[PDB]
C-alpha cells in the first residue's frame, strides 16, 4: 500500500574536460518516469513511463526549468566543497542529492527527504522531523548555519508536504494500470547433477513488480541457510525483476526441499517441491 | 575518497531459448564513483551497439547501471560482461550462464 | 515534480 516519489541528482567534475556531467532521475516506487542528462542534444527532462508523456508542454518546461537549475546550483557546488576541503583542481568529485516523499497506503504523507553526499560520503540532511538538519563535518555544518539563516528548511518542508505529495498522488492516479500493479512472481525450478552424488536446485522467480520478494529454502520444512545461495535481486530491463535461489542437496534427496516464495502479488506464499 | 567495488550480474531479459530473440543484461551496482567501463563480449570479441540504463543509486550513495543488448543466443556462442573501474586492478570478466 | 529550487551548498 505504501507508495514514494524520489528524485535523485548526480554531478561529476571534469576537469580539463569542460563542464561536469549532470544526470537526473525520477522514481515512483522502483519505476523510473524521468530522465535528464546534460551530455543528450535536447537539454529537456524527458519521459522515461507511457503514463507521464500524457502531461502537456507547461509540466514539460516547468520540469526542464528545474532540473536545469539542479544542473547549475550542483556545478557551483562542485567549486564551492573543493574550496571547503582545500582539493586541487585535476581531481574528479562527485556531488549527489536525492529528495523525495513516501506516502502510506492511505496516500497520505508519511515521510520526507533532502539528502547531500560528496564523493559517496555523507554530507548533510533534513532530519526526520522536517525542521533541522544534519551535518556530517565542518563544511557541513557552514551549509547548515547558511540554511538555517535562510529558513530554507520551512520552504522545503512545504514543498514536501504538498507538492511532492500531490503529484505523486496524481501519478499514482495516471499510471494506475502501471504504478498500482503487483505482478506476482512467474516461479520456476531447475535442476542440475553437480556431481554423481549433489545436485543443485535452483528457485527462479521472474516477471515480478515491485521489487521486493523472499526466497527461502526449508528441509523437511526445516530452514536451511547453508549449502544456499541467492542472488541480489535484479532488473529485467521491461520494468519488472527477477531473482532466484539455489540449494546443493544430495542426489535422491530432492523430494525433501521446498522454496517458498514471498511477494506482495501473491495472495499466499508459493511453494515450490521438484518432486 | 570513499570507492567502492561493483558487484555484477549477466543474464538474459527473458529464459534463454536458442534461436529466439532475447536482450542479454550486465547489471553493475554497489560500486563509487560513477565511472565505470562496461563492455559486453560475443566470443570474446566487444558487442556494438549495447544501450544502458540512466544512472542512478541506492540509499548508500553507491551507483547502479544496466547495460543490455538485442542478441539471439545459439546453442555454442559465449557471451560475457567485461567491467573496468578504478577499484578493479584487474577488470573482471563474468561469463553468461543460461540458467544463471 | 521537483522542487523550484536555487540552493547552494
Amino acid at each position: 500500500g505504501s507508495h514514494s516519489m524520489r528524485y535523485f541528482y548526480t554531478s561529476v567534475s571534469r576537469p580539463g574536460r569542460g563542464e561536469p556531467r549532470f544526470i537526473a532521475v525520477g522514481y515512483v516506487d522502483d519505476t523510473q518516469f524521468v530522465r535528464f542528462d546534460s551530455d543528450a542534444a535536447s537539454q529537456r527532462m524527458e519521459p522515461r513511463a507511457p503514463w507521464i508523456e500524457q502531461e502537456g508542454p507547461e509540466y514539460w518546461d516547468g520540469e526542464t526549468r528545474k532540473v536545469k537549475a539542479h544542473s547549475q546550483t550542483h556545478r557551483v557546488d562542485l567549486g564551492t566543497l573543493r574550496g571547503y576541503y582545500n582539493q586541487s583542481e585535476a581531481g574528479s568529485h562527485t556531488v549527489q542529492r536525492m529528495y523525495g516523499c513516501d506516502v502510506g497506503s492511505d496516500w497520505r504523507f508519511l515521510r520526507g527527504y533532502h539528502q547531500y553526499a560528496y564523493d559517496g560520503k555523507d554530507y548533510i540532511a533534513l532530519k526526520e522531523d522536517l525542521r533541522s538538519w544534519t551535518a556530517a563535518d565542518m563544511a557541513a555544518q557552514t551549509t547548515k548555519h547558511k540554511w538555517e539563516a535562510a529558513h530554507v528548511a520551512e520552504q522545503l518542508r512545504a514543498y514536501l508536504e504538498g507538492t511532492c505529495v500531490e503529484w505523486l498522488r496524481r501519478y499514482l492516479e495516471n499510471g494506475k494500470e502501471t504504478l498500482q500493479r503487483t505482478d506476482a512472481p512467474k516461479t520456476h525450478m531447475t535442476h542440475h547433477a553437480v556431481s554423481d552424488h549433489e545436485a543443485t536446485l535452483r528457485c527462479w522467480a521472474l516477471s515480478f513488480y515491485p521489487a521486493e520478494i523472499t526466497l527461502t529454502w526449508q528441509r523437511d520444512g526445516e530452514d536451511q541457510t547453508q549449502d544456499t545461495e541467492l542472488v541480489e535481486t535484479r532488473p529485467a530491463g521491461d520494468g519488472t525483476f527477477q531473482k532466484w535461489a539455489a540449494v546443493v542437496v544430495p542426489s535422491g534427496q530432492e523430494q525433501r526441499y521446498t522454496c517458498h516464495v514471498q511477494h506482495e502479488g501473491l495472495p499466499k506464499p508459493l511453494t515450490l517441491r521438484w518432486e | 575518497m570513499i570507492q567502492r567495488t561493483p558487484k555484477i550480474q549477466v543474464y538474459s531479459r527473458h529464459p534463454a531459448e536458442n534461436g529466439k530473440s532475447n536482450f542479454l543484461n550486465c547489471y553493475v551496482s554497489g560500486f563509487h564513483p560513477s565511472d565505470i567501463e562496461v563492455d559486453l563480449l560475443k566470443n570474446g570479441e566487444r558487442i556494438e551497439k549495447v544501450e544502458h540504463s540512466d544512472l542512478s543509486f541506492s540509499k548508500d550513495w553507491s551507483f547502479y547501471l544496466l547495460y543490455y543488448t538485442e542478441f539471439t543466443p545459439t546453442e555454442k556462442d559465449e557471451y560475457a560482461c567485461r567491467v573496468n573501474h578504478v577499484t578493479l586492478s584487474q577488470p573482471k570478466i563474468v561469463k553468461w550462464d543460461r540458467d544463471m | 515534480k521537483q522542487w523550484l529550487v536555487w540552493l547552494f551548498l
